[PDB]
């Protein structure tokens, strides 16, 4: 349950050094 | 440049995906979804007022004037037969397939008269007083006037059929054309040679192979992309060109160079022009500045609720004769933006403002290429027919659910 | 063959990730550094159902 | 049954879309701090008012730079604006993948 | 298909047998046709 | 024993790591221009350029993995109007893609094959004629210059099964086509109809006329045989005026049409007794769909082996096939070579395995 | 891990493609979601046309200044405009100023401005300086107050020119062929995670997702606390090219290039006949049978896999009573006889080829068939000098009936003219 859906799913189109850190920089695509 | 071609390919596939998405919201946005692809590519649309609904055939006899936009293969002029579901649409009725509510088999889009043409067909404005005479605009200096009844059907393997009425008054390619609903005849045509041409027509002489321009309106420095009459009053009309002036020209004013109305109404190119019969004052105009704005005839210096919702040049605007507070506009943005004034100068919920201007009501997004013409149905209230350059002719009616009480 | 020359094919190594896409990994087996080249993907075309040749007849 | 004819979209433009999205996210982080529905930006004190301030934002013609009071700037240095409320004049210049006429090079008129 | 729009009937023409294809119903223009394979040896 | 001696320089790998079938050197490159070649694999074709002093490098790599495509041939050619090298690739689906490595953009795509294209070859007199031995029990001759199907070889008595590969003569006078029907029929291009059709296609335009291109279907070949190879034949060539066809019989038999004295050019179409002269024999090369190639001067003929060994044949000497020639072995050769290619000058040759891992050799000279 | 990593990538790729498509939808939607009659939850504004259109009218000085902190300088104007149709990029006009001998590390505003120009901005050069004088939303910027306007390299510690500036519980389950669900919550009330859409309640989201995101298939299942919605890419997804089919197989550089007019076959389509305009039903959340007429496809040529252009629809029958290979086989079979004469072989080939190429089946016309030989081949029989063979063959039919003595006489006399014409 990663709270907001955007912060864990929309980090796939910018899947390189544009995630602006946050949970996207962490293991968001994986478990 | 490689980048330009790459971007063009990306935007082409984006437009395709957008159209595919828009297909799915057909039952929940409209009432009828009819779209027929002309064999010779579609470039113009219209609505002849002929109607006939015989007993046992609830469909009304509907005819629309299509166009011809291929390179050169025996250029033609197509008149197709269409149908309307009428009140007894028979959605399913355990007999949907022709359907029990309208023609759903055999002559759904059957062709009636296909006269050969010499060149291209730009406009398909017919005389409303006598729906037999139908005009056509060609890249040459002359316009073509045909007669689907006098001319035989089943064209021979040849082209350039004599229309018996060739109005040659222009010099360069023509792109505008309009008739006079009040007075039979008076076909006004605006061309790319910075001028708008008038042909009296009406009492055409017998064997009139050559017809000269009765009047010429050359007052706009740039090319006039459309000229339209005032629906309520036939003694005046409007012209507009790239010079950013949605002018209104009064006939029989003894001045063919200075328009009666000199309102700029924009800053960039402006192409479209129309009026409304019921709304005797509300008008509309398309432009490059994407700022299609309603105007009042008595007070035109001030600006009404400028429907700043377009995204590029707009080539066609019209307002619904059936209602009063409804207008429409289509252009290069492949969107037929339908206007509404009853919500102008009023507020709403934040989500309503997020959707867009409260005044703007409808926009039709079922096109892949630039829209070249569109028209309402004189008989049915909500039925709209719009065409584009992708060779697709559509007949559709906007849903009546929203305008209840 | 010796009548006419040919335009000098420099075979330049394209660009360095012009579109910011995946790049090639040419891991030379011999002692050489791996070369990187963006994968210049080419457009696809519509296929056609399979069939064989047939003899026309009436 | 007959399979899907051909995926006309994403044949070649998928990577271009990813590149454009990467550029957008790196420039604005609208998907991170803009709440997905608004433009996120970072401001700096380019100018000031002798006594207000000018918390100018880096993206030109994307997030307009505004003028705010000294305490107002020091508190709300960063302003987040909805894309719906974004100006229509510079929205086209913000990104070329939102609307550009494909066949307008020739014919058209 | 189980509901073909066409059927086959062989007719002896001039001392020779030639298969003729016949439509089962009023077929409108331009559709994909059918024929019941169960009539033939290969069903 | 031969007067040739090659030495390896350097190698490389590929991103896709897939079998590589179509490989040739750029024999059209003249002096001064560094030597280049091409290799295929999966949906990602890869080029390379390996310099002297035992060094290798890569220059381009084009991927076409949008669909489940696959590459089979990498026939080399050039465009006269632009004087730029061209590389035509086809297979799997059966689309002939003409890559232009200089601009790194696709040029032409060709559709019409009933199955996967297996081989490709070019006309020595005209670089715009590419022979596609399609798998739809036929062979096709395309005219890249005008984008038309010049001739459809096959019909009532032609290509009972899929045609694998077809070669050209020393001057391209006659065409032979090995196939999967044990057939080695020589579809001659010596008739006047073929020349007339070639001229027509030279001065033909699909836009100009409404009717399609009137192709010529050669149902009956000018010569045929079914007894030279007991199994299907996959490779064919023209050793001088004789035949250098190859099958799964691990031998490229050098036979001649007709009797021992009759001229090949005047052989009657009803001849049914050909004569065999000799065959180059090796071992452990029984797999199918492999291609061999000689040099420009025909003195060095080479064929790949699935074990990894390489052979070069000396044919400039007198007499028919004899001696033992020389076998080339590489230090990093473990996979199956699908195509070998010398350079125009007898200096450089590169073998390619089933991992798109080119190993280039340089002759002592 | 190998299979696991490949599965993750092959799930991301369609999910990623839909993500970019939706962000484009997020960046610019196509149609107003309020006009959707089912989506009554959101945009529930007042619907009262009592405000008729007849009531339209009522209803609707700076004194700046020093030196750099760490030299003639000029101030220029940078203008951003609207990208018109004629010009791809926005035109920029520069209106610079003069230069003064300001001290090196020790002004009055002009009416250059004051609606084609989007905004007016001024930039200094001290040796460059970029500033945002006017906001893109016509907002106030570069207002009053002296400030050390820093100069960008190539207040702040960098070089500046001191100028006294003055006035003027919802659960989502992402799927792909029912592979593996996901667990993502919602941010705003019935907010669409792909594209920002604050649906007031599920009545603006349930069928909205299906009818606005065709790439996904949604199976609402409802939740005890909120609403549970599943997302999965539709397998069929007939989202191929929807224009002229003739551009699918065109050569690269011309396919889908929309360069100009292309001929096409007529087609008639209808898929929204008559909606019932009924009310919402829960069971709906828990057949199409589209109508088509005419030729709505691209056709192929019969001989090979080459596609058939619509211009090739005139006849293109590709049926022939006597194909070329049939004639060649007949000639070969005739000339391959082992017990026949040269003239006999020639005349037999001629008659067999005539019969195959004409397909005569009428018995009485068989008599007329004996005349047809004179109609076309007379010159060939004259040149080859095959009178005796033809006469013998013509005689050799009375044993099988057909013709008569009169027909034999007529044919012999008809050919006799040809030989006499040569004579």
């Amino acid at each position: 349950p990663p709270a907001t859906q955007i912060s864990d799913l929309s980090k796939r189109k910018p899947k390189t050094e544009d995630f602006l850190t946050f949970l996207c920089l962490r293991g968001s695509p994986a478990l | 440049d490689k980048e330009a071609a790459f971007d063009d390919a990306v935007e082409e596939r984006v437009i395709n995906e957008e159209y595919k998405i828009w297909k799915k919201n057909t039952p929940f946005l409209y009432d009828l979804v009819m779209t027929h692809a002309l064999e010779w590519p579609s470039l113009t649309a219209q609505w002849l007022p002929d109607v006939t609904r015989p007993e046992g055939k609830d469909f009304s006899i509907h005819r629309l004037v299509l166009g011809t936009h291929t390179s050169d293969e025996q250029n033609h002029l197509v008149i197709a037969s269409v149908q309307l579901p009428n009140d007894d649409a028979q959605f399913d009725a355990s007999h949907y397939d022709e359907f029990g509510g309208f023609g759903s088999v055999s002559g759904k889009i059957e062709i009636e008269i296909k006269i050969n043409h010499e060149g291209e067909v730009n406009r398909a404005r017919y005389m409303p007083q006598n729906p037999c005479i139908i005009a056509t605009k060609t890249p040459s200096s002359d316009v073509l006037v045909f007669d689907y009844t006098k001319h035989p059907s089943k064209p021979d393997p040849s082209g350039e059929c004599n229309p018996d009425l060739r109005l040659r008054g222009h010099q360069k390619e023509g792109y505008g054309l309009s008739w006079n609903p009040n007075l039979s005849g008076h076909l006004l045509s605006a061309s790319d040679d910075h001028t708008i041409c008038l042909w009296d027509i009406s009492a055409v002489p017998k064997e009139g192979k050559v017809v000269d321009a009765k009047t010429i309106f050359t007052g706009h420095t740039a090319v006039v992309e459309d000229v339209s009459w005032h629906l309520l009053h036939e003694s005046l009309f409007g012209s507009v060109a790239d010079d950013q002036k949605l002018m209104i020209w009064d006939t029989r004013s003894n001045n063919t160079s200075k328009p009666s109305h000199s309102v700029d109404a924009h800053t960039a190119e402006v192409n479209c022009l129309s009026f409304n019969p019921y709304s005797e004052f509300i008008l509309a105009t398309g432009s490059a500045d994407k700022t299609v704005a309603l105007w009042d005839l008595r007070n035109l210096k001030l600006k009404l609720h400028s429907f700043e919702s377009h995204k590029d040049e707009i080539f066609q605007v019209q307002w619904s004769p059936h209602n009063e507070t409804i207008l429409a506009s289509s252009g290069t943005d492949r969107r037929l933006n339908v206007w509404d004034l009853s919500k102008i100068g009023e507020e709403q919920s934040p989500e309503d403002a997020e959707d867009g201007p409260p005044e703007l009501l409808f926009i039709h997004g079922g096109h892949t290429a630039k829209i070249s013409d569109f028209s309402w149905n004189p008989n049915e209230p909500w039925v709209i027919c719009s065409v584009s350059e992708d060779n697709i002719m559509q007949v559709w009616q906007m849903a009546e659910n929203i305008y209840n009480d | 063959w010796k009548q006419r020359r040919i335009q000098p094919v420099h075979i330049l190594t394209s660009v360095s990730s012009l579109r910011g896409t995946r790049e090639c990994s040419v891991t030379s087996d011999l002692d050489f550094p791996t070369q990187v080249i963006p994968l210049k993907t080419l457009n696809a075309v519509a296929s056609v159902p399979i069939m064989y040749s047939w003899s026309p007849l009436q | 049954s007959l399979p899907r004819p051909h995926d006309f979209f994403d044949a070649q433009t998928l990577d271009a879309i990813r590149h454009r999205a990467i550029c957008f996210n790196l420039s604005a982080h609208i998907e991170s701090l803009g709440k997905g529905h608004s433009v996120v930006f970072h401001s700096t004190v380019i100018a000031k008012r002798k006594e207000k301030l000018l918390l100018h934002w880096m993206p030109e013609d994307i997030l307009p730079d505004v003028w705010v009071n000294e305490s107002e700037r020091h508190q709300l240095k960063t302003k987040v604006v909805h894309l719906s409320k974004l100006p229509k004049d510079t929205a086209l210049l913000l990104d070329p993948n939102i609307y550009r006429t494909m066949p307008q090079k020739r014919l058209k008129r | 298909s189980v509901n073909p729009n066409c059927y086959a009937k062989v007719m002896m023409v001039n001392g020779d047998h030639r298969i003729g294809i016949f439509a089962k119903r009023a077929i409108q223009t331009g559709e994909e046709l059918f024929f019941d394979y169960r009539y033939s040896q290969a069903d | 024993k031969c007067k040739y001696s090659f030495k390896c320089v350097n190698s490389l790998k590929e991103d896709h790591n897939q079998p590589l079938f179509g490989v040739q050197f750029n024999w059209h490159s003249k002096e001064g221009d560094p030597l280049v070649f091409a290799t295929v694999g999966s949906n990602r074709v890869t080029l390379y350029e390996c310099h002297s002093q035992g060094e290798i490098r890569l220059l381009q790599s084009y991927v076409d993995a949008d669909a489940d495509e696959n590459f089979y041939t990498c026939a080399w050619t050039y465009d006269s109007n632009t004087s730029h090298p061209l590389l035509a690739v086809a297979g799997s689906r059966g689309i002939i893609r003409i890559i232009n490595p200089i601009t790194m953009q696709c040029i032409k795509h060709y559709v019409g094959h009933g199955n996967a294209i297996n081989e490709l070859k070019f006309h020595p007199r005209d670089p715009n004629l590419l022979l596609s031995v399609s798998k739809d029990h036929a062979l096709r001759l395309w005219n890249i210059q005008t984008d038309t199907l010049v001739a459809i070889f096959g019909g009532v008595e032609g290509h009972r099964d899929e045609v694998l590969s077809a070669d050209y003569d020393l001057l391209g006078e006659k065409i032979m086509s090995c196939g999967m029907d044990h057939s080695l029929k020589l579809w001659r291009i010596n008739s006047k109809r073929m020349m007339n059709a070639i001229k027509e296609s030279y001065d033909y335009n699909p836009n100009k006329t409404n009717r399609p291109f009137i192709s010529q279907k050669i149902h009956f070949p000018d010569f045929s045989t079914r007894d030279i190879h007991r199994n299907y034949v996959d490779c064919v060539r023209w050793l001088g005026d004789l035949i250098l066809s190859k099958s799964c019989e691990n031998a490229i038999v050098c036979w001649k049409p007709g009797k021992m004295e009759d001229d090949i050019d005047k052989i009657k179409p009803s001849e049914s007794n050909v004569t065999i002269l000799g065959r180059f024999d090796y071992s452990q090369c029984d797999i199918w769909y492999m291609r061999f190639s000689m040099d420009f001067w025909q003195k060095m003929l080479a064929l790949g082996n699935q074990v990894g060994k390489l052979y070069v044949w000396d044919l400039e000497v007198e007499d028919p096939h004899k001696a033992k020639c020389t076998t080339l072995t590489h230090h990093k050769c473990g996979a199956a070579i699908r195509q070998t290619s010398f350079s125009r000058d007898s200096s450089i040759l590169i073998a390619v395995c089933d991992d798109a891992s080119i190993w280039r050799w340089d002759r002592l000279r | 891990q190998a299979d696991h990593e490949l599965f993750l990538q092959a799930f991301e790729k369609p999910t990623q493609i839909y993500r970019f498509l939706r962000t484009r939808n997020l960046i610019a939607p196509i149609f107003l979601h309020r006009t959707l009659t089912y989506m009554s939850h959101r945009n529930s504004r007042t619907n009262i046309k009592r405000k008729t259109f007849k009531v339209d009218d009522m209803l609707s000085h700076l004194q700046l200044t020093t030196g750099f902190f760490h030299v003639t300088l000029e101030v220029l104007l940078v203008k951003v405009c609207h990208k018109k149709r004629k010009d791809v990029s926005c035109p920029i006009r520069q209106v610079p100023t003069g230069k003064k001998q300001v001290p090196l590390n020790p002004a009055v505003s002009s009416n250059e401005f004051e609606h084609m120009v989007k905004s007016y901005s001024l930039l200094f050069r001290v040796f460059v300086a970029q500033m945002t004088v006017f906001d893109k939303n016509r907002r106030l910027q570069l207002l009053d107050g002296e400030y050390e306007v820093a100069m960008q390299e190539m207040f702040s510690q960098g070089p500046t020119l001191q100028f006294t500036l003055r006035w003027t519980r919802i659960f989502y389950q992402f799927l792909y062929n029912n592979n593996t669900r996901q667990q993502t919550e919602a941010r705003d009330d019935l907010h669409c995670p792909w594209c920002t859409l604050n649906c007031r309640k599920l009545y603006s989201l349930l069928k909205h997702l299906k009818l606005c995101h065709s790439r996904f298939i949604f199976n609402y299942v409802y939740h005890p606390k909120g609403a549970r919605i599943d997302v999965s890419i539709n397998e069929c997804y007939d989202g191929s090219y929807a224009g002229n089919p003739q551009d699918i197989h065109r050569q690269p550089g011309f396919a889908f290039s929309r360069n100009g007019p292309v001929k096409r076959t007529p087609i008639t389509h209808i898929l929204v006949c008559r909606p019932k305009r009924t009310k919402a039903s829960m069971s709906e959340f828990l057949q199409q049978r589209t109508y088509s007429s005419g030729h709505n496809r691209l056709y192929f040529h019969s001989d090979t896999c080459l596609p058939l252009r619509p211009q090739e629809m005139e006849v293109d029958s590709e049926d022939e009573k006597d194909p070329e290979w049939l004639r060649e086989k007949t000639i070969t079979q005739i000339e391959e006889f082992s017990d026949v004469n040269e003239g006999e072989k020639e005349v037999m080939k001629l008659w067999n080829l005539h019969v195959m190429k004409h397909g005569f089946i009428a018995d009485n016309q068989m008599n007329h068939a004996c005349m047809l030989f004179v109609e076309n081949y007379g010159q060939k029989i004259i040149k080859k000098n095959l009178c005796r063979n033809f006469m013998l063959h013509l005689v050799s039919m009375h044993d099988f009936n057909l013709i008569s003595i009169m027909s034999i006489d007529k044919a012999v006399t008809k050919l006799r003219e040809m030989q006499q014409k040569l004579e």
